[PDB]
Order: structure tokens, then C-alpha cells, then sequence
RNA sequence: UCAGUAACGUGAAGCGGGAAAAGCUCAAAUUUGAAAUCUGGCAACAUUUCUUUUGUUGUCCGAGUUGUAAUUUCAA
RNA sequence: AUUGGAUAUGCCAUAUAAAGCGCUUUCGAAGAGUCGAGUUGCAGCUCUAAAUGGGUGGUCAUCUAA
RNA sequence: ACAAUCUUCUCACAUGAGGUGUUGAACGAAAAUUUAAAUUUAGUUUGAAAUCGAUUGGUGAAAACGGUUUUACCACUUUGU
């Protein structure tokens, strides 16, 4: 088990090492994409690519979804702000009558028992 | 979702965009036909969607509840008042303890749908919004296939034009213009 | 225990009680977490195009050509990362890349195994830093094995001159005789 | 024991080392040079 | 099996406070505290710069009241900006109150715009707004005003009865403006996260802006609530 | 045919004479001014030994930088 | 009736492209437990290469395997 | 979030008036000022470089009990509308 000898890796190569001259596809844009460009610049001639403004405008006729065909081809216990029957309670005006919060939970309890709840 | 977050995982915005416009949704038409055969038996149960449809038009944005099917329910209602009033469907009407309950009759059944005040109202904490919001969406279909029925039997158009001028002016049902198709 | 993970805990462990050659033994050496945060900041300005949003480009390119426009003349040479291994080992022998990054994972490992030793000769500020899929997020890839700076514009050489100086000071100039010594047998 | 931390990135304070350098123990003396 | 679930649901509130009280004492970077003197440095340019030869304002007329809401915070702010936040009512960030336009409220405006943004309000958007989040400070508790009652026995003074009343007396600034702000608790907008999205992204609040958003104020508010 | 010949009872091959003759493809050099490559899913357009066959175009994943195309195979 | 390669002719094509050969003040990458030696019945076992190198034939000629 | 608000003119009038903002360190000139001290202050240099060298006038903002400690560009329009 000796240390690494690195006889060779020592020092640094200050040349390039490939010699072959740098070509001219380098300075120049990219003749790939040059045909790449007339491939769909030919392709809107045709009519077979719908264009960038095309990209946009196509989109937005679309998600509106509410129903656009036709698919068909307890009560209340007389309580009331001034309820005579009984003396809930009672409410001289209806803008002195507060807000029933039981209402959300009376409701998703009727929601969650048609679910949940057996019959 | 196991998508999204592969591409919102690995830093690259714009796949996270192009893919939250294609998100894929399902349709409800075809969970509809089965389950409510006769138009009169959609109208017979069209009591709670509607009461739904009128009960979360009211409150505030809920995080698991949809800001934009706010307005949805926001359109659904108003269309069926537009409806009703077009048609005079309404004929027992009681203003109650917990607000106004409207008993209409629109094709043949008898309707009964309750509406509460425009209270302050709070977050309950209790009511498990999670099963709201698919239960909305349950009676965000029939809401709108009943209007593509009204409409289309009273003339009008499914959906009627709203006018956002008159929304933003809150004119209620005269914001969503029935005109007849 | 299942099949095959009571193989997956020991080839952990039998990387670690044999003598590991000073050429691999660079290779669990690593650059660490703080200056593997300012690289691939540096890099995440210059990742290649995402080739759905290239072609974006292009249709955007092509359409004005069918009329008659065009933007040929006034493109300018492009800049991102340079990525791959057989592109990478041509921009270190022709001396045109400026800090290689070599994953710290890469399966067989001969195929990174001469580049530390490359980069050493031919002058290139190299680095060890971990995770191939962490440089695989740079290029929208899976999995990357090496990447390279060649040429950044002239808005962050002032920053390059900056970071190469960071890795030279925390990898190559340390970490200068545990890559001379054998490793393993923990 | 003492440190001189150099090339700190301009404006840097006390208040930001002994907020930094505290959290590696305890930070008897500080001195900004200015 | 409603007990089940309250004993379940008993479980869940108590794992929720101790990852609360276990996540604590986070360790602060190098690189946070370096940015802090900077911004807090360009803060201090920013006052000096819009304080010294900057003493006129903006003011878009044609409101007799605004919409200003701090839609961030800095940390360890100026001790001239904690009291204008303190002055300003917006104390906490996200937090929604409506105050009428002024010249001494511009040179408010213009004083923590730079942590705030201002904006006109609507017509319609503020009757639902303090239909949908109107909690006045009852007897200092920020309690909803859920029925006209308690209106009139706290703004009866104030010759408000009723809601539409109190509207009137906001939209069409009035007298008692503000006494009934003095008396209500500021609202809480805080934005809503729908999409997947939102709750991945880092320390986004779904891309609010900075300055006077004018009609996109009431547009914000129209996604506020 | 060489030839039952060289060589060691076994046993060729070169040359020559005929029949037929058509050449080539990768790896190894950086496309780096741009993975230019390909399978697959869906939808349109065709098309057929064929309603049974075989493709093109659009679109969305996916494969592929541990290398898919262009280029080159020493005759260069 | 199916099918062949053609001939003429009609429409398309996309060619900002591709190819032959001069001309080079430039470069010119070439396949390993294989070749090879030792050794048991072209295989087995031991060992294990190189770049004007390597192979097969008379210092030369001729070829360019894995 | 090592993201962040330093001035890609303004105002008047058509001529004005403004536009406050710049690493450190080393180096070194000869003059003017200002109130012995300060101010302006050639030319330099250099990697956002560094190994003791801190000068010390004035203004007040919060805790605290009229002292006291805390600001890390508080500067004379002088530290919390």
C-alpha cells in the first residue's frame, strides 16, 4: 500500500491537447436549427401547426363546462321571530334577531347522514 | 399531483404551469343520468342541492371550499331566482327564525328550499369542509343541468347572460340577463 | 430481512473495510453543503433550454420567417452549462471549460475516474460534489454524470472568478493528501 | 480565545457576529476595525 | 360513534400543539443576518431618501377613503417603522382595515408603502366585506357583528342602528367613521392557498403586490374573501 | 484442373480455366451556435392483397447526455 | 382482378439545403484476460502485452485480427 | 429569501434651480481655508487586498430606577408618527 504517484499528473499541460483547427459551425447560428425553423415555418403554409398567438387564443373558448346539453332529453313548526304558540325565544324585530349558528352544523350532519347513516 | 411535484420538486416553473391548466377533471354528466332517472324526480330532489347551493353563497373563501365555485354558487342561485320569478314558480313563502324559507312548484313538484339572512358569519371548525366541498360539487352539476332543463323549457338561455357591470353593482337576479334563446 | 437488502446494507459496508485505491478514494471526499449551494446557484442561471419551451421558441422563431421577418442576423452565441461525459472530456483536453463537476456516484466509476486526474493536467478548477440526479435537476435530466461552466457572460465572470476560488481553497487545496493515500478499511 | 475574522462582506457588524458567533458558544470580545 | 371520533379527535389536537412547541429554536444561517443589516440599510436609505427633499405625496383623489393593507413585515424593523405600524393600525401582516384618505394619511401612506400596499375601495366589495368580515373590538375582543343588536347598543351613541346604516356611514365617510373603526378590530386577510401550487412554493402568498393597487385592491379583496 | 501431386495407407493448397460477380455498416474526433434522435398514449388524415394491411401529421408523457441522430470506416 | 420496374404528364416539395473533385502553410482517432508464451484433452488451467505496432510469408514483400 | 427601494431626472423657466449618493487599506504632494485643532486637499497604489494602533464633540429614543445600559451611518433638519 504505497502513496500515489502521480509522476506524470504533477505538473500542468499548458497547450491544448486536439490540434485539428476550430470549425466554422461554432461562430455561426446553429444550421440544425436553421432547418429545424423551415420544417414549421413550413408547416403553417400547409395549415397543419396553429401558430404562437394560435397557442394562446384556442385556449380560451374552452373551460367553460356548465351543463351546455340537456340531460333529460322537516317542514318548519310555525317558529318565527314573534311565535305565539310557545313562550326558543322570542324576537321583537328582525333586526334585533341574532344569527342561528347551528345552521352549518344541522346541515352537513343531514349531508353526512345520507352518506354515513344507514336506511 | 406525483407529476407536479416531480416538476415543482426539480426547480423547473414552467412545466408546473403547463400542467395546471390540463389538469384533469372529470365529467358529472354521466353520474347524473343513472342516479335521477325523471326530470321530476331531479326536481323532487332538488331541494338540498339548491339549499347547499344558497347555504355557501354567502360566507367567506374557505381554504378546502372553492373561491371560484363561490361564484358558481353564486351563479346557480341567482339563475334559479331568475328562473322562478320568470315562471312565478314561488307560492308559499315563510320568513322563520332561521330566515326565509321559499316553497316553490316548478314543473309539477312542489319545492321547498330555506334561505338564511346575510349574517356575519364565522367559521364553524366543525363541519368537515373536505366532505363539503365534494358535496358541492355533487350539487354544482344538478344545479346547472336543472338550468339547462328551466332554460330550456322556459326559453331562456343555459346559462343566461350575467351582467358583471350589474354583479359588480351586486343587482342580483337583474345582473344575470334571462334572455330567451 | 428481505432478499436483496441484506446485500444492499453490505456493499455499504465492504466499500468501507477494503483498501480503497487513492484514485477512488477522492471519490467520498466532497465538496460539502455550503459551497454546493452557490455552484448550482451559479449554474441555475445557465441551464439548457427545456426542450418543450425550445421548441416554444421556435414555433415563435418560425412564424415570422413565413412572412418575411426573420432573427437570424441578430442572434447572439448562446450560453448554458455543458453537460454529458464525451462532450466534457473534449472541453478539458481543448482547454475551454473552467470548472468541471464530477458526481460523486456515478455506478461504474471508471467512467469519472480519470477526471480528477484530467483536471489536474490540464489546469481545469475541478470539484467532487454529490448526488448525479442533483446535477441531473440542473439539465433536466434523470440522472447527469459531470457538467461544465465554459464560458459564463460578462454579468457573472466577476461572480466565477469568486467561486472557482472557493473550490480550489476547500477541495483542491485541501483534501490534497487523502487523495495520495489509500482509503477504506474503516 | 480570540479571532480576526477577515474578509467579512462590507457592513457586516458586531451585533451580527456576536448574534452568529454566540450560537458557537460564548462571545466575550468584539472589534469592528473602522 | 361520536365518541370515538372526539377521543380521536382529542388524539389530534394534542399532536398538533407538541410539534408546535418542539419545533423551536431554529439555528440562523451567515448568510441570513449579512442581508438583515443590508435591508434594514436600505431602509434607512429609503426613509432619508422619501423623508429629506421627498415631502410631497401622490394622494390619487377622487376617494374620500382608502384601502391600505401590509401585505409583509420586516424583521427587526426600524424603531420609526414598528410605531408608524403601530400608528397605522396594521400591526400584524395580513391584516384589513379600510382608513380614510388624507393629506397626513398620504404622508402614512408614503411612509410604509414600502411594507404596505394602498389602493381604492369598492362600491359592493366593502358591503361584503364587512358582511363577510366584520368583528368589531366588543369590549376588546375582536367578536363578528352577527346581528344589528349589538350594533345599536355599542353605535347607538353613534346613531347606528344597523349594518347598512354603519355602510352608509363608511362609504359616505361620516362623523362617526371614526368612532366605528375606533371601535371595530381590524379584519385579517389572510390569502388563500387553492391550488396545489400554493402550498409548495417558498414563502409565496399566491404573488401579492407593493404600491397603490387602485382597482386591483378591491380585485385582492375580491380574492380575500 | 492442379493430383493421387507436394507433405506424412492417408492426402492438400497457390496458379490457371469456368459459372456468378455487389458491395458495405458501426466503435474510436465536440451536434456544443442549442438531443438535430426514438418508442409509446390520445386525436385527425389517409392507405390496403385486406373493412383483416401499412403509414403520415398534430399532441402529451416516456426513453436518451453512463450518448439517441448528422459525419467517417483506412479503399480512407 | 391483384401486382413489377419503368415512360410521358399533372400536383406537391421546401433547396437558407445535400453530394462528386480539385486545392491543400491543418489534421487524420482504428476494437484486450484478446494477441502471446508455458502447459493438459481447437478447447482447459497458470501467466499476461504493444504502437510503424501487430499477423502471415521470403532485411524485404504483403495484410490490418480480437 | 444571502430576494428586496440609490436616485435610466425633477421642478419651475423659457433660463434656471435642484438631483446626496461612493469598499477597505496603503501611498504621498503643496496650497488654501476654517475654527493648536480641524476642513478642502495633487498624484498614487491594490484581489471587496486586511493581523493592535479607537477617533472621541454633540443630539435623544426606549427599558430601568434624577443616575444607569441599548443602538454599530443618530449628525446639527442629529437614534421610536
Amino acid at each position: 500500500y504505497p502513496d500515489y504517484d502521480d509522476f506524470f499528473t504533477n505538473t500542468v499541460r499548458e497547450t491544448p491537447l486536439s490540434s485539428a483547427p476550430e470549425p466554422k459551425r461554432r461562430f455561426a447560428p446553429s444550421k440544425h436549427e436553421q432547418k429545424r425553423i423551415l420544417q414549421l415555418a413550413y408547416a403553417i403554409r400547409k395549415g397543419r401547426i396553429l401558430t404562437s398567438e394560435q397557442r394562446a387564443e384556442r385556449e380560451r373558448e374552452s373551460q367553460s363546462n356548465y351543463a351546455d346539453h340537456d340531460l333529460w332529453a322537516p317542514p318548519s313548526h310555525e317558529e318565527s321571530y314573534n311565535p305565539p304558540e310557545e313562550y326558543p325565544k322570542k324576537y321583537k324585530s328582525l333586526r334585533v334577531v341574532p344569527a342561528y349558528s347551528n345552521l352549518i352544523k344541522e346541515k352537513f350532519e343531514r349531508c353526512l347522514d345520507l352518506y354515513l347513516a344507514p336506511r | 399531483a406525483r407529476k407536479l411535484s416531480k416538476a415543482l420538486g426539480k426547480g423547473e416553473l414552467e412545466t408546473a404551469k403547463r400542467l395546471e391548466a390540463r389538469k384533469p377533471t372529470y365529467s358529472l354528466d354521466h353520474i347524473i343520468k343513472e342516479r335521477y332517472p325523471t326530470f321530476h324526480d331531479a326536481l323532487k330532489d332538488i331541494d338540498d342541492a339548491l339549499s347547499m347551493l344558497f347555504l355557501f353563497s354567502t360566507m367567506p373563501v374557505t381554504d378546502k371550499i372553492g373561491a371560484a365555485t363561490v361564484a358558481n354558487c353564486e351563479r346557480l342561485c341567482a339563475e334559479f331566482q331568475h328562473y322562478v320569478i320568470r315562471s312565478n314558480s314561488l307560492r308559499k313563502a315563510f320568513l322563520s327564525i332561521k330566515g326565509i324559507y321559499y316553497q316553490a312548484e316548478i314543473f309539477g313538484e312542489q319545492i321547498t328550499w330555506i334561505v338564511p339572512y346575510k349574517f356575519a358569519q364565522s367559521v364553524p371548525t366543525d363541519v368537515d369542509f373536505r366532505i363539503m366541498h365534494t358535496f358541492l360539487e355533487f350539487y354544482q352539476a344538478l344545479m346547472g343541468f336543472v338550468n339547462f332543463k328551466l332554460y330550456n323549457t322556459l326559453g331562456l338561455r343555459y346559462p343566461p347572460k350575467i351582467d358583471v357591470a350589474k354583479s359588480e353593482s351586486a343587482a342580483g337576479l337583474a345582473a344575470y340577463e334571462l334572455e330567451e334563446s | 430481512w428481505p432478499e436483496y437488502i441484506r446485500l444492499q446494507r453490505r456493499r455499504k459496508i465492504l466499500n468501507l473495510r477494503l483498501k480503497v485505491p487513492p484514485a477512488i478514494a477522492q471519490f467520498q471526499k466532497t465538496l460539502d453543503k455550503n459551497t454546493a449551494t452557490q455552484v448550482f446557484k451559479l449554474l441555475n442561471k445557465y441551464r439548457p433550454e427545456t426542450a418543450a419551451e425550445k421548441k416554444q421558441r421556435l414555433v415563435a422563431e418560425a412564424e415570422a420567417v413565413a412572412n418575411g421577418k426573420s432573427a437570424q442576423d441578430v442572434s447572439k452565441k448562446p450560453y448554458n452549462v455543458k453537460y454529458g461525459l464525451n462532450h466534457v472530456v473534449a472541453l478539458i483536453e481543448a482547454k475551454k471549460a473552467k470548472l468541471v463537476l464530477i458526481a460523486s456516484d456515478v455506478d461504474p466509476i471508471e467512467l469519472v475516474v480519470f477526471l480528477p486526474a484530467l483536471c489536474k493536467k490540464m489546469g481545469v478548477p475541478y470539484a467532487i460534489v454529490k448526488n448525479k440526479a442533483r446535477l441531473g435537476t440542473v439539465i433536466h435530466q434523470k440522472t447527469a454524470a459531470v457538467l461544465a461552466v465554459t464560458e459564463v457572460r460578462e454579468e457573472d465572470k466577476n461572480e466565477l472568478a469568486s467561486i472557482v476560488s472557493a473550490v480550489d481553497a476547500n477541495f483542491s487545496a485541501k483534501y490534497d493528501e487523502s487523495r495520495r493515500k489509500w482509503g477504506g478499511g474503516i | 480565545g480570540v479571532l480576526y475574522v477577515g474578509r467579512l462582506p462590507h457592513g457586516f457588524y458586531e451585533k451580527q457576529m456576536r448574534m452568529y458567533f454566540s450560537q458557537f458558544g460564548p462571545v466575550l470580545r468584539l472589534r469592528m476595525s473602522r | 360513534n361520536e365518541r370515538t371520533r372526539k377521543e380521536r379527535v382529542e388524539q389530534a389536537i394534542a399532536k398538533k400543539e407538541a410539534q408546535k412547541k418542539n419545533r423551536k429554536e431554529t439555528f440562523k444561517r451567515a448568510e441570513t443576518f449579512i442581508n438583515n443589516y443590508r435591508q434594514r440599510e436600505r431602509e434607512r436609505i429609503r426613509l432619508n431618501r422619501s423623508a429629506k427633499n421627498k415631502g410631497d405625496i401622490f394622494v390619487p383623489d377622487e376617494t374620500k377613503l382608502l384601502f391600505v393593507i401590509r401585505i409583509a413585515g420586516v424583521k427587526n424593523m426600524p424603531p420609526k417603522i414598528r410605531k408608524v405600524l403601530r400608528l397605522l393600525r396594521l400591526s400584524r401582516i395580513n391584516n384589513a382595515v379600510f382608513v380614510r384618505n388624507n393629506k397626513a394619511v398620504a404622508q402614512m401612506l408614503r411612509i410604509v408603502e414600502p411594507y404596505v400596499m394602498y389602493g381604492i375601495p369598492n362600491l359592493h366589495s366593502v358591503r361584503e366585506l364587512i358582511y363577510k368580515r366584520g368583528f368589531g373590538k366588543i369590549n376588546g375582543q375582536r367578536i363578528a357583528l352577527s346581528d344589528n343588536a349589538l350594533i345599536e347598543e355599542a353605535l347607538g351613541k353613534y346613531d347606528v342602528i344597523s349594518i347598512e346604516d354603519i355602510i352608509h356611514e363608511i362609504y359616505n365617510v361620516g362623523s362617526h367613521f371614526k368612532e366605528v373603526t375606533k371601535f371595530l378590530w381590524p379584519f385579517t386577510l389572510t390569502p388563500v392557498k387553492h391550488s396545489l401550487m400554493e402550498k409548495k412554493v417558498k414563502h409565496f402568498n399566491e404573488g401579492r403586490k407593493a404600491g397603490y393597487c387602485g382597482e386591483e385592491i378591491n380585485e385582492l379583496i375580491k380574492k380575500q374573501v
